[PDB]
Order: C-alpha cells, then structure tokens, then sequence
RNA sequence: ACCAUAGUAGGCCUAAAAGCAGCCAUCAAUUGAGAAAGCGUUAAAGCUCAACAAAUUCACCAACAUAAUCCCAAAAACUAAU
C-alpha cells in the first residue's frame, strides 16, 4: 500500500491505463495539407522611410548631376578606399552605393533600364557634376584591378571604350 | 577570399579576367574577379599582376593566370559556378605549386 | 534475466503491459453504449 | 612590423615608461626616436601633448607622422579646468561658448583622421561637441557678455567641490 | 544539364562548360493547382522505396541526394525520399547510379546479403545480445516512420518495430 | 608640463589652441564671421528616437544604434 | 575524448557530426573538446 | 539589405531599492514545537495561489509538485544574484520561507516508538505556481537563458515563462481542448461515471481531470 | 556510521560538547606540535617569527620589512614597527636553531646555517611521542564521556546507552584518524 | 560566405586600465561600425561579433552505461477488419 502522492509515478490501474488511452487527445487532420496548397492571397509590404528616402536620394542623384559612372565595388583596404576618397574629392567628383534590391526596380522602371546587367554583382556610383573624365580615367589607371564598367555622360550611356574615347575628345 | 589567403598565392604571377558586363552571364566572372582581387590576396603577395579586361562586343567571359611553373590556366567561364571555378583554381594552383 | 520484483501485478515495481488496441475498441464499444443509454434515460 | 600608437607631450622626450617597453620590443633605437621628437617637436614649446603613429618596418626602422593634438587637452585649456570632472553628467567640469568648439574644429581640420575626410568642418565641430559631452564641460549657444558672471561664479563652485571631493578622499583612504 | 570539361594540351588547362538538353515536365499533371510537385501529381501517401522511377528522377548519378531548393517538393515529402532513397540503396537498387572503380570492382569482397525496408545503416548497428524479455523487449526497427502516412488499403497499421 | 590660465583670456580666446613655438594667440573674431551651422546645433539634450523625424536618416541612425544596443544586451550570455 | 549524455560547443569551431550511430562534437583547434554522445 | 526594426523601450518601468532577492532563513524565528502530520494535499492537485503576474513580466512557471527547502532557496538566490544586472533588474519571490517541519526518526530504526524528531522545514509548491518573478528593462531571451538553469535545478519541472508566454501556453491548451476531435474525454466520463469509472477513479479526479496525477502533472492531457 | 539525532536525549551526555571538547584538542594539538616542529631547521619562512607587541603576538613580516640580502642572509629593516627590535633581535638569535642576528641597526643581517643537522628524525620522534600523549588525552576524556553514561545507566534504556557508546567510539575514531593523518602530514613535511 | 577605417588612450583612482580590475557619461565621421557583445596582453598589440555593400531551403527547447548458471517462443511494415 503506497501514499495518495509517491515518487515512482505510481504506477495506474489497468482501467485507468485503458481510460487514460482512450480519453488520449487527437489534433484535428485537415483533408488536404495546406503548405503545398495554392497559397492565400499576398499580404503586401508596407513602404518604409529608409526605402522612400533611398528612392528619394536615387532620384536626385539621377536628376541634378551629369557623370553618372557604374563601377565594380572591389574589396579594398579602408586606407586605400579613403586614399581613393581623397583623390576623388580632389577632383570634385564623389561615390556612392545602394542595395540592389531597391535600385533595381526604380533602374527598370526609369529611363535607365539598359543597366540592369552592370548591377548584378557589388556596384559604385561615381557621380560628378560638369563632368571631366580625363581625370577620372587617369585615377582609374593607376588602380590596375579595379575596372570601369559603363555609366552615363548627359544621358549617353558609354561603355569603357566609350569613356575612353569621351576623355580622349 | 579566405580560401585563396590560405592558400599561399604567393607562386603567381598574372591573372587577368577579360569579361564584358553588359552580357547576361557575367555574375560568376564578377564574383571570381572580386575573390580574387580582395584584400587578403593582395597582401598575399605583391608581385602578382591583377588585369580586369572590360570589352563590349566579346561576349566570351575568360580568366587567364600565368604562374612561373611556366602553366598557363585559361578557364572559358560563361555557365561554370564562381564557387566551382574558384575551388577548381585553387586546387590546380596548389597541386602545381 | 530481467526479473520482475516482488509480486507480478502487486509490488512499487510492476509489470508495464500495456494497452492494446482490442482494449481500445471495446472501451470506445461501451462507452457507445452507455452513451445511447443515457440518452434514453433522459426524457 | 607594425604600427603603434604613442601619445606623447610636446615637450617631453624620455626613454623610459611607457615609451620603453613598447619600442624595446620592436628593437627600434629609442635614442634616435626620441632626437627625431625632438627635432620634429622643437617648434612648439606650450606642451601640448599629441598622438602620433610609429610605423616599424621590419628592418628595425621607424617613420613618424605627427597629427594634432588631444581634443581633451585642447579642451581643457580653453575651459580653463585641470582635470575633468570623474562623473559626468551629474558635475559641470567647465564651460565654453561655440567659438572655442570652432576654433579646436578649424584647427584640427588639418590632422591626418579628418584629412582623408571631405566632410565641412560642421561635422568636426559635432565630433568636438561629443568629445566635451563625454569631459563634461558644458557649452552655452550666446554667453560672451555672462562668460564673466559665469566664470566668476563657477570657479567658486568648482573649487568648492574640489574641495569637497578632496575630503571624501581623505576619509575613505583613512576608512580604508 | 551541365558539365565541367577539362582539356590539358601542353601544360595547359581548359576549363569549359558545356550545356546539354534537358527532358521536361509531362504537359498534363492531374493536379495543376498544386504548387508541389509531389504534392500537384497526386503521389502523395503513394510512393514507397519499391517505386524506383519516382526516386531515380532527382538524384545525383553517384547515388547523392538533391537539393530542396532546387527541387521544389515540400519538406516532409523531401524528407520522406531522402529516406526512400537511402533504403533503396542500402537494399540494392538503382545499380547504375553507383561511382565507377576500375581499381575496386576486381577484389570482389562477401557476397551482397538481401535486404529491405532497412533503416539505420548496416555497418553502424551492434547486435543485440539481450533481446529484453517479453514485457520489456527491443523491438527490431523495420522501416522508416516517415512513411506512416502512406495509403492503406488493407487498413492494418505498418509495423515500424519488429 | 604645461600652464592653463585663470584671467580674462580665457573668455576673450583660446589660449592652448596655439600650436607653434610663437605665443600668437588666436582673437576671438566678432558673431557676425561666424556662419549660421555654429548656432542651429543643439549643443545639451542628445536627439532621442521620438523626437526625430522618420523620414530623416538620422532616426536610422539612431535606429542602428539602438539595435546594436540590444543585440549587445542579448549576446550577453555568450557560452564560448 | 569526453563521454557526455548532453554534447555542446565549448567554442564556434567545433562540429556536430553523426558518426558509428552516435553524435561526435570534434574540434581540430582544441583537442580537449572532443565530445561523444552516450 | 535588410530592414530596421524598432527595439522595445522601457521607461515606464523603475528598479526598486534592493534589487537582488533577500536572504531567507533555513528556519522560522518560531520553531514549530508540535510536529504535524505529512499533508501530502499541499503538493496534489493544481495550485491555486502566487498563480499570475503581480508586478514583474517573467516568473519561474512549476509543472509539477514538490518541497521546496533552504538548499534550494540558496541556490536559486546566489545565481539570479550573480547571474543579474542590479541596474536593469530586480527579482521577487513568491513562496515563503520554510515553515512545514519534516521528521526524521533517529534514535532508533525499528517501526513505532512514536513520532521522530524535526530535522528541516520544507515549502510546499503545487503544479502551476510561480516561483520566482523578474522584471525590468531587459529582453526575456536573457532572463530565459540564466533563468533555465534555475528551472532545471528546481526539484519539480519548471520553465522559464514571460506574461506572453503564459498568455500562449495557456490558450494553446484551450484551443486544444475545444478542438479535441475524439468525443469521450477524461471529465465527461468520470463526471457521468461512465462504466463505473468511479470504482478505479479518486474523488479528486472529478477536478483534476486527468491532467493531474499525484505529484506529476501531464499539460497534453487536456 | 550510526549517528543519533543528538537531541533527543540532552540531559544524559552532550554530544555536541564532547565534539567541542575533540575539536578544541585537535586544534590545540595541531597549532602547537605544528609551530614546534614546523622548524625543521628553516621554518618555511622566517617572516612569521613572533615578536611581543602591544602584549600581543605578530609575525615578522607583519612587524617588519623582511628582504633577502643574500640567498642565505636575512635582511630584517624595523620602519613599520620601530619599537620591539630588541624583541625581534632576541626572537631570531633563539628560533628553533641557532640563527644568531647581527644588529645593524635598523638592518638585521640574520645568517642561514646549518640544514644539514639530520634531526629530522628526532623530530619525527618527538612528534610520535606529542600524539600518542593526545591520543591518551582523547581516550581520557572518552572514558570520562564513558563514565557519565555509566552514572546515568539507572533508569535509561541500555539500548540507547549501547547508541550513545557507539556514536561516542564513532566520533572517537574520526578523532584519531585525524590524528594520525596531521601526523603523517607532519612527518612529510619534516622528511 | 562578406568585411572591418575615424575624433579616442571618452573622463577619474591605480606603476599601467588604450572596448575590456573598477565608477560616470554612452556623443559624434563616412550610405555603412556599440566609448564595444566575446578571446587575448602586466599594460598594448592582435583574433572574432553585430553596420553597409552579396545572397537570400528550413533552422526555439528537445538525444542519458551498467551484475553475476545460458539471449530468450519463431516470425512478420499491405489481398480489403466494427
Ligand atoms: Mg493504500
Ligand atoms: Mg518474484
Ligand atoms: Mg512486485
Ligand atoms: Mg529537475
Ligand atoms: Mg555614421
Ligand atoms: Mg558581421
Ligand atoms: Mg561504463
Ligand atoms: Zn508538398
Ligand atoms: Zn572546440
């Protein structure tokens, strides 16, 4: 005979077993499974301040300068970068980045859609305004392993050739 | 990057990526072109020459590395993984070198 | 090998035969039954 | 070999602590270092104490490039104040007027961390006005005619709380 | 498909690319509302280790599994002939879709034991030399459990454990 | 090693400001030199997350900042 | 080797392996970390 | 990229003195001199008291019964005292200090000879009582992490909960409850003595409802 | 170990003061076998040499500055307490050996000689003798212990007189053993 | 995977407290980085986290050895079962 409360669980009754496993819960089963099932409708996102003045930043960018330069971002040394910095600044001409998914859809949807394949992979938006890319492709040179990718000179899409030829003239 | 930093590049002497981004099959030539120009590499070794060939109407994306076992590694990558291609240098250059 | 202490169904440490599924019907069969049997019992 | 890190009073030149150790394990000759403080540091004689950035090659040679001077120091000397205040926050350690925050900016302009900057000297002026934030020392948008009445009055208070400051001191070193 | 192909000409590597034709999807799935294709074909519950062309679709030539990712199936389903496939394996099936040894295939080793509906892996499981006695016994695991969701027709619940 | 001052220099200039060996003392040029971004600043209560504006990036700023604050605060009951 | 009922990373190189039927922490940095699930 | 989100912030809410949990006697200033029967009741069934929030927003949740005494007390208040921020926490009980005595014979081992002698003082705690409750400006995902241990450390099983957790866990077991598909269920049979249940039952278990057994309480019986 | 609740009974035998009365021999004997013999030549360090101040007992180091002019010469300095270097000077000449100081003023040159005496043995033997007088002390006050059972054996049960012995031979024997392990730790120490 | 620059050694005691025995402030530069969330130095230095740029399968807890003469019916995952 052991106490009403015991530490070896107190091993039941074989009635109360049977009660215990038929009175077991049984979750309800859906006939069909609702993961793979045509999902419902979307629930859109919401537009946030940092993605509005991201496409208020792009827009101006777009707007009020002309030398708009797309260049592979490489994976410098920060002394080196703001080396870079400096001599850019020099000549009056500074750079940027944006994440690509908010400057895709606003490239697609503007007039610049033919840039799209130039930002696949990390990106520099070097913006100048009256442009003077006889300097700009002197810096370039002196970096052997960073290379110009295209840009627009006054609504001129160029390639490196293009800009090439542009500083020569 | 690490990989390559790990590595001991130090048996190089010249890669160049000659590529043209205005194509739709440039995004593993760009990300093998940056893994291999990251900083780590650099300070690897300085006597390496890193060339990034920028071209229009190529349409052929290629990496080309010269190291002084006399071997020249001429990859013609248009569809190739750039994680593929950078493990498949990595293990040439380290079983030559 | 394995001993059961004391006495088979009386001792702390019993045996752990367990429910099985006849068991199972039965009980659901005449709780059924009682079920349709209080049912009568009601009006 | 690397780069360290010394920040070293214009005036003073010692080959000993904390400038010892730091250069004995690099091998550089302290000797030579310190004639080249002095001669790089001999045109300035109102002790005010710089940072500046040792660049050991690894065949025991050095470089040294000279910014300017602490921003705390620089502080310190337009409020008028010894030491900063141990809690800040709840104590005024001192006060200044926007013109001295400008004056530290457009003279600190120059240095080799803001150099590579291109920011305009509004963005310095902010950095000095975090530094003072983080010493203590309040600042005042227009005092030039109360500086006066506001100096007179908060030398008494700060002596007053030296004061103070030093007796609970000296209680607890004698509880201790 | 793609496939890696290296030439070596004169202390020269190449390294190419090459892209093969690829079979499709049949144009009629009884189920186009169902965004898995598991799921849209009504294989669901239906599959078994048995059924060797559902499993010889997705994987890899060397016997290895394929991503979800590329896939598409859903979790348990994925899960599922994962595990179908494995048992598949380890009973004997799919014989082509071993790697080709020269050098391994000559000093042939024990013959290949039948087997089936196995779970764990043979070269991991220690015999069991106790077998318990009859209230507490260890039960001899036969099958994967992720399969128990699988049409009955007879009604009788698969024995997992004998 | 040096001497701070205590007279009316201190409010009429900067007298540690002066760097070279010469004692030529900066004056204190007139408000009117002085542009506007010297005045607009707040100099005493920091920015707080309320306060500014949403569509303005330093309330992102601030955001970060906060966010790595609590990321700090959970990383707390780090076991390696 | 360390014979544990509960196996957890002592540092952010090692790795959980199921090996022979059981679970294997193995670490190459700190040898001392090796862990077998009992 | 990634989005921003905003981080809770807590104002409202201030640190009272004395933080850290007060230190609680292995035994009452007033012994109990009379030696009083083992009420096993005080741990059997739900427990009915210190069940919900007063004024902190995490509380050590007991599953389960047992005795609480002055081993336990000390341990629990030496690692929420080294293992929290004063600044930013405060902590609170809410059991009290032993005062159940428990006897040990002693003097002699063989049956009978009357009762034995007092040896410590126990807490009784049921299933379902807070134990100890935290609050302040900290994020739950650190109070859970040093709290897990205590709970693991308790006798009885026990978990780390919040308000909204408590909140959760309990309407999952009411939705669980309405949605049971099978139609016989622990209360409706021993309430309608259904097969004459009663016979095997214990009065007790017309309202436990099967979810209570002894000491151990199951929170997926429904 | 069959140990009572040492409550129930209270009036009949105080174990907790036969507890107290072993532990407080225990002490007495460690502290003073120890100090005794703890010398074996060079007592560790010399900084712990009792010097009377204030009608009390300091170490050296504690009324001192003790330095090491020399890996066998002491130098003693008397700037914390510049008051009992007569007492300091006498308690270094007599230290267990024959460790005569050199009064230099505020400087005490105190040579090392010696270590190489082989009296370890002695020591060892005196030891000996010091716990076998301790563990007839032990066994007086037991058998006192034991007495006072016997005088009380008028209406208590000798059952629990027989538990009360048994407890009593229990604590007795922790006792010893303690005993004996200080004292294989002394003889350690010594060799 | 992906990288880590700026006021600055923020201010006090300590021989030294440079994000790190301790206390108080916790600002401000680059689109992008906490007077610093973990290792490390006597003090540094240095190695990792979160911040941008590159993608975006799922990712909260849950696994635990043993006795003595010799293990213990054999076996079976689908032909229709209230
Ligand atoms: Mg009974
Ligand atoms: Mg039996
Ligand atoms: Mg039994
Ligand atoms: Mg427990
Ligand atoms: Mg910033
Ligand atoms: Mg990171
Ligand atoms: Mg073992
Ligand atoms: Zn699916
Ligand atoms: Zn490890």
């Amino acid at each position: 005979g052991s106490k009403a409360v015991t530490r070896h669980r107190r091993v039941m009754h074989f009635e109360r077993q049977k009660l215990m496993a038929v009175t077991e819960y049984i979750p309800p089963k859906p006939t069909i499974n609702p993961r793979c099932l045509p999902p419902p409708p979307t629930p859109p996102q919401e537009e946030t301040g940092l993605v509005r003045l991201l496409r208020r930043e792009i827009a101006a960018v777009f707007r009020d300068n002309r030398m708009i330069a797309v260049c592979q971002h490489v994976a410098l040394s920060a002394e080196d970068k703001l080396l870079l910095r400096h001599q850019l600044r020099k000549h009056k001409i500074l750079m940027k980045i944006f994440p690509n998914q908010v400057l895709k859809p606003f490239l697609e949807e503007s007039k610049y859609q033919n840039l799209l394949p130039l930002f696949v992979g990390h990106n520099l938006l070097l913006v100048s305004e009256e442009p003077k890319v006889k300097e700009m492709v002197r810096i370039l040179k002196g970096i052997p392993f960073l290379p110009l990718l295209g840009g627009c000179i006054d609504d001129t899409i160029l390639s490196r050739q293009g800009f090439i030829n542009y500083s020569k003239l | 990057a690490a990989a390559l930093a790990r590595l001991g590049l130090r048996a190089v002497k010249q890669v160049r990526v000659q590529f043209c981004p205005f194509e739709k099959n440039v995004e593993s030539t760009r990300t093998f072109l940056q893994a291999v120009s990251s900083e780590k590499v650099r300070c690897t070794n300085l006597n390496c020459s890193v060339i990034a060939d920028v071209r229009h109407d190529g349409s052929e994306p290629c990496v080309d590395v010269l190291f002084g076992d006399g071997h020249r590694l001429i990859m013609r990558g248009a569809h190739l993984t750039a994680q593929e291609m950078l493990t498949a240098f990595a293990s040439h250059i380290q079983a030559r070198g | 090998r394995n001993r059961i202490p004391g006495r088979q169904w009386i001792g702390k440490h019993r045996r752990p035969r367990p429910v099985s599924a006849q068991a199972k019907q039965n009980m659901i069969r005449r709780l059924e039954t009682e079920a349709e049997n209080q049912y009568w019992l009601s009006r | 070999s690397g780069m360290i890190r010394a920040i070293v009073r214009a005036g003073q030149a010692r080959p000993g602590p904390p400038l010892g150790p730091i250069l004995g394990q690099r091998g550089v000759s302290i000797n030579q270092f310190c004639k080249e403080f002095n001669e790089k540091t001999k045109d300035i004689k109102e002790g005010i104490p710089l940072p500046t950035k040792i660049f050991v090659k690894p065949d025991r040679t050095f470089e040294i490039k000279i910014g300017q001077p602490t921003v705390s120091y620089f502080l310190k000397a337009a409020a008028g104040i010894e030491k900063g205040a141990r809690h800040t926050g709840k104590e005024v350690a001192g006060l200044v007027t926007l013109k001295h925050v400008y004056e530290i900016a457009r003279v600190k302009a120059q240095d080799d961390a803001f150099a590579l900057q291109d920011v305009p000297l509004s963005s310095v002026v902010r950095s000095i006005i975090g530094s003072a934030r983080s010493l203590g020392i309040r600042v005042v948008k227009d005092l030039s005619s109360e500086e006066l009445a506001a100096f007179q009055k908060e030398r008494a208070l700060f002596l007053a709380a030296q004061r103070e400051a030093d007796l609970a001191a000296q209680a607890e070193a004698a509880k201790k | 498909f793609r496939e890696v192909v290296e030439i070596l000409d004169g202390k020269t590597t190449i390294i190419e690319g090459r892209i093969t034709e690829t079979p499709q999807e049949s144009p009629n799935p009884p189920n186009p509302t169902g965004q898995c294709p598991i799921c849209r074909w009504n294989l669901k519950h239906k599959y078994n280790y048995e059924d060797v062309l559902l499993l010889s679709q997705f994987i890899r030539p060397h016997g290895g599994m394929l991503p979800r990712r590329i896939t598409g199936l859903c979790q348990e389903e994925h899960l599922k002939i994962e595990e179908c496939v494995k048992m598949a394996h380890r009973a004997g099936l799919l014989p082509n879709h071993r790697p080709k040894l020269p050098e391994g295939f000559v000093p042939k080793s024990k013959p290949r034991l039948n087997r089936y509906l196995t779970r764990w892996s043979p070269r991991s499981v220690k015999p069991i030399y106790n077998k318990g006695h009859r209230w507490n016994k260890v039960r001899m695991p036969v099958g994967s459990p992720l399969l128990k969701d699988n049409v009955s027709y007879s009604g009788r619940p698969l024995l997992l454990y004998h | 090693p040096e001497v701070c001052t205590d007279p009316f220099r201190l409010t009429t200039h900067a007298m540690g400001v002066n760097i070279y060996k010469e004692g030529q003392d900066v004056v204190l040029k007139p408000d009117s030199e002085y542009p506007e971004w010297l005045f607009e600043m707040n100099v005493g209560p920091p920015k707080k997350l309320e306060e500014l504006d949403p569509e303005t990036r330093e309330y992102w700023r601030l955001l970060r900042k906060h966010n790595i604050w609590r990321h700090n605060r959970l990383s707390k009951n780090r076991k390696f | 080797f360390k014979t544990k009922g509960v196996l957890k990373k002592r540092c952010r190189d090692c790795y959980l392996v199921k090996r022979r039927g059981r679970w294997f922490i193995y670490c190459k940095t700190n040898p001392k970390h090796k862990q077998r699930q009992m | 990229f990634k989005t921003l989100l905003p981080v809770p912030t807590f104002e409202d809410v201030a640190i009272p003195e004395k933080p850290k949990l007060r230190f609680v006697e292995r035994v009452p200033l007033v012994p109990k001199v009379r030696r009083e029967r083992k009420n096993l009741s005080d741990i059997r069934g739900p427990s009915t008291e210190a069940t919900e929030f007063t004024e902190g927003r995490f509380a050590i949740l007991a599953l389960g019964g047992g005795y609480l005494h002055w081993g336990h007390f000390e341990m629990m208040r030496l690692t929420i005292n080294r293992s929290m921020d004063p600044k930013n926490m405060f902590a609170l009980w809410r059991v009290p200090a032993p005062f159940k005595p428990i006897t040990r014979k002693g003097m002699g081992q063989r049956m009978g000879g009357g009762k034995g002698a007092i040896d410590h003082y126990v807490t009784p705690v049921k299933a379902g009582r807070l134990i100890v409750e935290m609050g302040g400006r900290c994020e739950f995902k650190e109070v859970q992490g040093f709290l897990d241990l205590v709970a693991h450390k308790l006798p009885f099983p026990a978990k780390a909960v919040s308000r909204e957790t408590l909140e959760k866990m309990r309407k999952d077991q009411e939705e669980r409850e309405r949605n049971n598909q099978n139609p016989w269920t622990f209360e409706r049979i021993a309430t309608a003595n259904m097969l004459g249940i009663r016979k095997v039952l214990s009065p007790y278990d017309l309202t436990h409802k099967g979810r209570y057994w002894g000491k151990f309480y199951t929170p997926e019986r429904v | 170990r069959v140990n009572i609740n040492a409550a129930l009974v209270e009036d009949i035998i105080n174990l907790e003061e036969v507890n107290e009365e072993m532990k407080s021999v225990i002490e007495a004997l460690k502290d003073n076998f120890n100090k005794t013999l703890n010398i074996r030549t060079s007592p560790g360090s010399l900084d712990k040499i009792a010097v009377v101040t204030a009608d009390g007992k300091l170490a050296l180091n504690q009324i001192s500055q003790i330095s090491m002019k020399s890996p066998q010469l002491i130098l003693v300095n008397m700037a914390s307490f510049p008051e009992c270097t007569a007492a300091a000077i006498k308690a270094i000449r007599e230290s267990g050996m024959n460790l005569n100081p050199e009064v230099e003023g505020t400087l005490i040159r105190v040579p090392i000689p010696q270590v190489t005496r082989e009296h370890r043995e002695m020591l060892v033997k005196l030891a000996k003798q010091n716990t076998n007088k301790a563990k007839d002390s032990l066994r007086k006050v037991r058998t006192n212990s034991m007495n006072k059972l016997k005088k009380s054996k008028d209406t208590v049960s000798e059952d629990t007189i027989r538990l009360i012995e048994k407890q009593i031979s229990q604590m007795a024997d922790d006792t010893v053993a303690e005993l004996d392990r200080h004292l294989a730790v002394k003889t350690k120490e010594l060799l």
